Formats: C-alpha cells, structure tokens, sequence
C-alpha cells in the first residue's frame, strides 16, 4: 500500500551506559539493520560531548 | 531508507526511527533488536506509511 | 538530530524528515526551503514532539 | 515541551529532475540545515540507479 513503512519510536528508561557508548550503539544499529533484512549502504555515528550519541544507517530495498 | 538513533543518556531516552522500503524488509525486527540492546523498559511507537500508492 | 530525504523521481515523490533539537532551531525553515527547491505542489506534514519533558 | 521537534513530510508532484540530482539535493539539504539554525555535523548522499537519491545531514545545536 506504501513505498515504505516508518516507525517513529520513543525509548525511555534505557541503559544509560549503553546510550552513551558510540561503539555499542553502532554495533547494535547495524545488527538491527541485518535483522530487518535490509541492505546497508553506509553508516555514520557521532559521539556528542559530554554525553549523547547520534547514528544513521542508510539502507536500501 | 534509513535507521536512525539519537540518545540523551542524561535522561535515559532515545529517539529512534526505522524507515524501511519493500516487502523483504521488516522494520519491527529492527525495533525488537534495539529494544533489547538498549534495555528500554517503556516504549511508544507510531507506524507511518510513507509514499501511499493512492497518493503518488 | 537529523534532516533526511529519499526521492522517487519516477513518482515525483520525496520522503522528507526534519528532526531538530532545541528552541533556537526551527525545522519549518528547512521545510520552507526544501518545498521551494523541490517545487513540490502538494505536501502532507505530521509534527512529532520527540522526548516530551513529562514522559522522560 | 520536548527535546526535539520532528516533521515527517510527504512531498508530491516535485520537479523530477531535481529529485534525481544528487549534487543539487545535497546542496539544498545543507542550505535547509543552515536556514533552520542547525549546525552541520556530517553529510552523506547516495545516488541510486537507475534513479533515486537518499541523503542525510546529521545536525545539532
Ligand atoms: C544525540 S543528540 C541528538 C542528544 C545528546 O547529545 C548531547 N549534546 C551535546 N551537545 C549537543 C548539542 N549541541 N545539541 C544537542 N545535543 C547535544 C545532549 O546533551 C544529548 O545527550
Ligand atoms: C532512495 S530510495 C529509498 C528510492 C529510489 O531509489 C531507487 N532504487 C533503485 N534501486 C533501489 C533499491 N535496491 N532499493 C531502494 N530503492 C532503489 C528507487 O527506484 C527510487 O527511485
């Protein structure tokens, strides 16, 4: 019915140590992309200061 | 398409987006893997249809 | 976070996400610029509040 | 209110040449980031074949 499906999720009370780990988040995000059956094109992860992580995984059909 | 994540460790919060294209890709499988990794104990998810055929 | 775009030239459709943080950053300015740049004639926009203060 | 504001948008009947121009799209996405008042952290744009453009501008502050 649509070209794509999009989930907008709010995660609360997460493991604060995991949230501030740029390495772990990158691993889990990529593994998450594998689980979905998508093809990873590229990915970029940034570690904010003093805390915070941002990560994007560009995928394709 | 993309899977994105933005964390606020100081609040134990994470804004996640799972935008996939095609029948071969399930965004909920990604959601499940992340829910476990981040050890979230409370979640709210809204599913949007992007590019509805009856619109494009 | 992030500003994303996924286009489908075949259908003249673009899936746009404008996710900004803080009060001094306005995503609607980005929307205004892209609408003009892409020459979109019809749009549908849903605004989400990520990390609502009373939720976290 | 909230940590962030997120516009989930559907653009219809766009200029099809522009949608398939990866260089132009990157230029316009960076400008939009600038117009919103956001700082550009990273940028990455992919040109799909036979047609299509995916792009991401990680921002902040
Ligand atoms: C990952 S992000 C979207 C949010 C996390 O990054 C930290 N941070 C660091 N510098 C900035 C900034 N200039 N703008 C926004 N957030 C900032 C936040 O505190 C949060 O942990
Ligand atoms: C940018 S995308 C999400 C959509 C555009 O890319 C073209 N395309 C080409 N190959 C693929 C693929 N393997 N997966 C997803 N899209 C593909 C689409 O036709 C659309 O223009």
């Amino acid at each position: 019915k649509s070209l794509g499906r999009h989930l907008v999720a709010e995660f609360y009370e997460c493991d604060r140590e995991v949230l501030d780990n740029v390495q772990l988040i990158e691993q889990e995000m990529k593994q998450a992309a594998y689980e979905s059956g998508a093809t990873i094109v590229t990915s970029t992860f940034h570690r904010f200061l003093p805390y915070g992580v941002s990560g994007v995984v560009v995928i394709s059909e | 398409x993309h899977l994105t994540i933005h964390t606020w460790p100081e609040y134990g919060y994470a804004a996640i987006d799972l935008f996939t294209c095609g029948e071969d890709v399930d965004p909920w499988k990604a959601f499940e893997h992340l829910k476990k990794a981040l050890k979230a104990k409370r979640v709210h998810v809204v599913e949007h249809e992007r590019g509805r055929y009856d619109e494009i």
